[PDB]
């Protein structure tokens, strides 16, 4: 909508510079405005190329969300492979350049998970992301007891607490 | 902390999983990340300019962008020439062709960040060897019971606090000399 708000304000530029000319000055104006819009045109291009490829990668992110949360790093590959050759197969543009740990992840988020001591792992990033997004609660499988020290890192300005089952006070 | 423990299908559909063992290649990667972080620090910064190129770039690029586009949406001066947009137009045209020498500087990546990562790619290699070795000596005696920050610490302090790196300023003689440490 922003850039659709633009696009026509280039136009009421047009109509200024049109009712300056009813001249070399406004013509080069004119002129350079004409480069403007032609900027404008070519992000427009692969503005609206973002709008048909944005339905593809919510797609395969968000089976890759729900799904893939017990697999290792080949079997997530291989599921997002198939899942990338059958929409290649629908004819179903999704863009492929992006990682699944990019598209989900914003650059302030990844700094405070860095300063959680996460490891730099992208699987690690992965799961990340599906803890940061989730509807169900998540059920963490840390042999290594990474994920633990991350989640408390984390989570410490809201004062995440520590329990256990066997513990007799987790009721309470 | 069990990684091999089964779960009741209910349990399955109630919560969703999220995967932490590490495996070869996760093991792999995240030694690959360590010694890229910890070696090569100017090339470290590099690969964060590689980030940058993506997370400021083309943030100063859009932002540039939209700085236009809010400074030419005042529409001042009705009638008069007040269109002097025409250096911010200059700027985000040098901003574009940053952005697109950057994607070719990323393609230059395919020849000089990867040669910084298969570099150390026998490292990273070698050393999850090292750690799943650690973990399948566990059969051979009850008491060989080793843990990943066990080997994290070693990781460290073969990387940093090492002697032997010092007066070593080269990286493949740096390299020779952490591997063998």
């Amino acid at each position: 909508m922003h850039l659709n708000v633009g696009l026509r304000k280039i136009k009421e530029t047009v109509d200024q510079v049109e009712e300056l000319r009813r001249v070399n000055r406004s013509t080069a104006l004119l002129k350079s405005l004409s480069a403007e819009r032609e900027r404008w045109e070519k992000t427009s291009e692969t503005f609206k190329n973002q709008m048909s490829t944005i339905a593809g990668d919510c797609l395969l992110s968000a089976a890759f969300i729900a799904y893939a949360g017990y697999f290792d790093q080949q079997m997530r590959q291989n599921l997002f492979t198939t899942w990338s050759h059958h929409l290649q197969q629908a004819n179903i543009q999704f863009r492929t350049d992006i990682a699944r740990t990019e598209y989900l992840s914003n650059a302030d988020e990844r700094l405070r998970w860095q300063a959680s001591s996460l490891p730099a792992d992208d699987l690690c990033t992965e799961n990340a992301i599906m803890l940061k997004r989730f509807n169900r609660y998540p059920l963490i499988i840390d042999p290594s007891g990474q994920a633990t020290e991350f989640i408390m890192n984390e989570y410490k300005d809201r004062k995440i607490t520590r329990t256990s089952f066997l513990d007799d006070a987790f009721r309470k | 902390r069990d990684p091999t423990v089964e779960f009741p299908p209910d349990l399955c559909s109630r919560v969703t999983f999220v995967n932490f063992t590490v495996t070869r290649s996760s093991l792999q990667s995240q030694c690959l990340n360590e010694v890229l972080k910890a070696e090569r620090p100017d090339v470290d910064e590099k690969r964060s300019d590689l980030l940058k190129l993506q997370g400021e770039f083309q943030l100063r690029l859009r932002q540039l962008e939209k700085s236009l586009l809010q400074a030419l949406n005042e529409v001042k001066g009705r009638i008069l020439d007040d269109d002097t947009i025409i250096t911010t137009l200059e700027n985000l045209k040098r901003e574009a062709a940053e952005v697109t020498r950057k994607v070719e500087e990323t393609d230059i990546v395919m020849q000089e960040v990867e040669t910084v990562s298969q570099q150390y790619l026998p490292l990273s290699t070698a050393c999850s060897s090292i750690y799943f070795t650690m973990e399948s000596l566990k059969q051979i005696h009850f008491l060989y019971q080793y843990s990943l920050q066990f080997f994290l610490d070693i990781y460290h302090n073969v990387l940093y606090e090492n002697p032997n790196l010092k007066g070593v300023t080269d990286h493949t003689q740096r390299l020779s000399i952490i591997t063998k440490d």
